[PDB]
């Protein structure tokens, strides 16, 4: 079991990425998708069958009113911005600070530039890595609409988390 | 930018409002939920320690002094109003049906202790404790047991189960006589199981006392050793959980957004909308607590003293229990109202390691509240710091048909949430036009 979060400004596509990864669906409808609490999905990591527990913000990020229970015990946190919206990029530094307070610095973060399919792009892929590198976390450029590197987001994060679990096991020197 | 038209505007994120907001959103309505304060919970919020000093002390200590003595604020989540959850209560039945159990974790409360002649005695949890308790002699326990068998065996629609008693016509004292129960036992059953704050129930009909006694017993049965549950991280988790239910189903949430002006419809007086620093929002009706419409609220006459005490050690004569309720019936002190104590501790991530929170509360009946609570303070031993505060209990003047301003009641001085859920069921009907019937999600 792994509690994974998706955080970022409203409109960046957090709920689409989640729905694409689990259900393999995209809804272009301009509405927010409501009705999503969390999804479950089994991932396979080096033989190990790991269940991801993926929690939606339910729109509470919209006025910075996210519930504490959301953050608690999160092992991985996906920070997301919209490559067509510069403000959603600028605010990542702020989200980073916030998440590191509430997750209590034990969570593995990961930066995602969403809507890489759009031609109305205003943040380059290189800009995104500059910030990712600056913060000490990996980078993926995704599109929930076109399924561009969406799986890679979740596998990359799951893999890092298991790396830390596995290297913290006490060694059976005795037997 | 933001929609300005909603099916319902809800003001203040107390538990009552949050439960309403959630249920309305589940129903398909479009809720907007605003709070002037920078955090969830309203009057029943759990707050950090520094905030506890800011709220109730005249000369707050330095960060540096507080932290060496008590630790960092992130370990503290201190209830402003002491409550527990009846195991088979209605708030938990809502939690289950709405799946908000996903956003909140519960521990059982270790036990319930009752006060007598200046000494606290544990309410028996099983047969072994029953047998060894010195509250009742051998034969009193038998009658008591025959009484409790009746509470279970009683079935409304079968007269042959009633043992010759009518819950409408007979008084509780008359029921107690029937079974042969002496006055100490009456007090026990009345204040410790039925959870009355005075002895008036004795002359009143049995029905309500029966129901409450059946609830106690049913709550002890469900998971075992006691009738109470308590949320990890404090009571503040409860409203936050329902806020999320609401958000999941369509609700919008704004904190730290004071209501600059309420807007009423031209001539009619009814509710139109509100005016915030984030623009202006409209709805055909509003659900709000009393601090948003003081003029549409009247006092109920009662004022409640609430004393929050930090201890360094378990409560005396409690077998080092992690959580605890102490009931001090009024007869034992010459009062009109019981005193209550609720204890929780680091086991519930409400305070830093090693500490205990003891929240004493009662209905004031003198001009010196601090003295009224003294018997309770003696039960606690060495207290590290007391946070005192008085709150007046308001209710709505009208039911909101006139104005579509549907107000909630202030949180009362009872030890659990049964009455709060009574307020929710009520306010729901007033607003919806329909009883609250519970769906599983
Ligand atoms: N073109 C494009 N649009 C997207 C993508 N992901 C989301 N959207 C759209 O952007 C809007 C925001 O969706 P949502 O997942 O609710 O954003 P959220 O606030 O971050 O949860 C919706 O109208 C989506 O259809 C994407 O990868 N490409
Ligand atoms: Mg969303």
């Amino acid at each position: 079991i792994m509690k994974i979060l998706l955080i970022g400004d409203s409109g960046v596509g957090k709920s689409c990425l989640l729905v694409r990864f689990v259900e393999d669906k995209f809804n272009p409808s301009f509405i927010t998708t409501i009705g999503i609490d969390f999804k479950i999905k089994t991932v396979d990591i080096n033989g190990k069958k790991v269940k991801l527990q993926l929690w939606d913000t339910a729109g509470q990020e919209r006025f910075r009113t996210i519930t504490t229970a959301y953050y608690r015990g999160a092992m991985g946190i996906i920070l997301v911005y919209d490559v067509t919206d510069e403000r959603t990029f600028t605010n990542i530094k702020q989200w980073f600070k916030t998440v590191n307070e509430h997750a209590n610095d034990e969570a593995q973060l990961l930066l995602v530039g969403n809507k890489s399919d759009m031609e109305t792009r205003v943040v380059t892929a290189d800009q995104g890595e500059a910030l990712a590198k600056e913060l000490g976390i990996p980078f993926i450029e995704s599109s929930a609409k076109n399924d561009d590197n969406v799986n890679e987001i979740f596998f990359t994060l799951a893999k890092l988390i298991q790396e830390k679990i596995d290297s913290n096991k006490l060694v059976g020197v005795g037997n | 930018t933001i929609d300005t038209d909603y099916d319902v505007i809800v003001l203040g994120t107390g538990i009552t409002e949050c439960i309403l907001s959630g249920l309305l959103s589940v129903d398909g309505k479009k809720v907007l939920h605003i709070d002037k304060q920078d955090h969830y919970g309203g009057e029943a919020a759990s707050v950090t320690l520094s905030q506890l000093y800011e709220k109730f002390k005249q000369n707050p200590i330095s960060k540096e002094e507080r932290e060496s003595k008590f630790g960092k604020d992130r370990d503290w989540n201190v209830d402003l109003i002491p409550k527990f959850l009846m195991a088979n209560g209605e708030l938990t039945n809502i939690l289950i049906h709405t799946d908000v159990t996903r956003y909140v974790d519960f521990k059982q409360v270790s036990g319930s202790y009752v006060f007598k002649q200046g000494k606290i005695y544990k309410v028996p949890a099983n047969e072994i404790e029953a047998i060894s308790s010195p509250l009742m002699g051998i034969f009193e326990k038998r009658r008591m047991k025959k009484f409790l068998e009746w509470i279970s065996s009683y079935k409304e629609d079968d007269l042959s189960t009633h043992q010759g008693l009518d819950l409408d016509k007979n008084t509780m004292d008359e029921v107690y006589y029937k079974f042969g129960l002496g006055n100490s036992t009456k007090e026990f059953i009345g204040h410790a199981m039925a959870l009355w704050t005075n002895d008036d129930y004795l002359q009143q009909p049995a029905r309500p006392s029966f129901e409450r006694i059946l609830l106690y017993c049913q709550s002890v049965a469900r998971y075992g050793k006691s009738p109470y549950l308590y949320p990890m991280y404090g009571l503040g988790e409860l409203p936050q959980g329902f806020a999320r239910l609401s958000a999941i189903y369509g609700g919008t949430y704004m904190l730290d957004t004071p209501i600059d002006e309420v807007l009423y419809k031209k001539d009619t007086g009814k509710f139109e909308g509100v005016k915030t620093k984030l623009g202006t929002f409209k709805a055909p009706l509003v659900i709000a607590d009393p601090t948003y419409f003081p003029e549409k609220c009247k006092s109920t006459g009662q004022r409640v003293i609430r004393a929050i005490c930090i201890l360094n050690h378990p409560v005396p004569n409690t077998s080092n229990a992690d959580s605890l309720q102490i009931i001090i019936p009024q007869s034992q002190l010459g009062r009109k109202s019981d005193i209550y104590v609720a204890i929780v501790s680091d086991a519930h991530n409400v305070c830093s390691k090693g500490h205990y929170l003891a929240i004493i509360s009662t209905i004031i009946e003198t001009d010196k509240p601090h003295i009224e609570l003294e018997p309770a303070f003696k039960l606690l031993g060495p207290i590290e710091e007391k946070f005192m505060g008085i709150a007046e209990l308001f209710e709505p003047r009208e039911d909101g048909s006139k104005d579509n301003i549907y107000l909630s009641r202030s949180y009362d001085a009872s030890s659990h949430f049964e009455s709060m859920t009574d307020d929710v069921k009520d306010i729901y009907f007033r607003v919806t036009g329909h009883p609250l019937v519970l769906k599983q999600r």
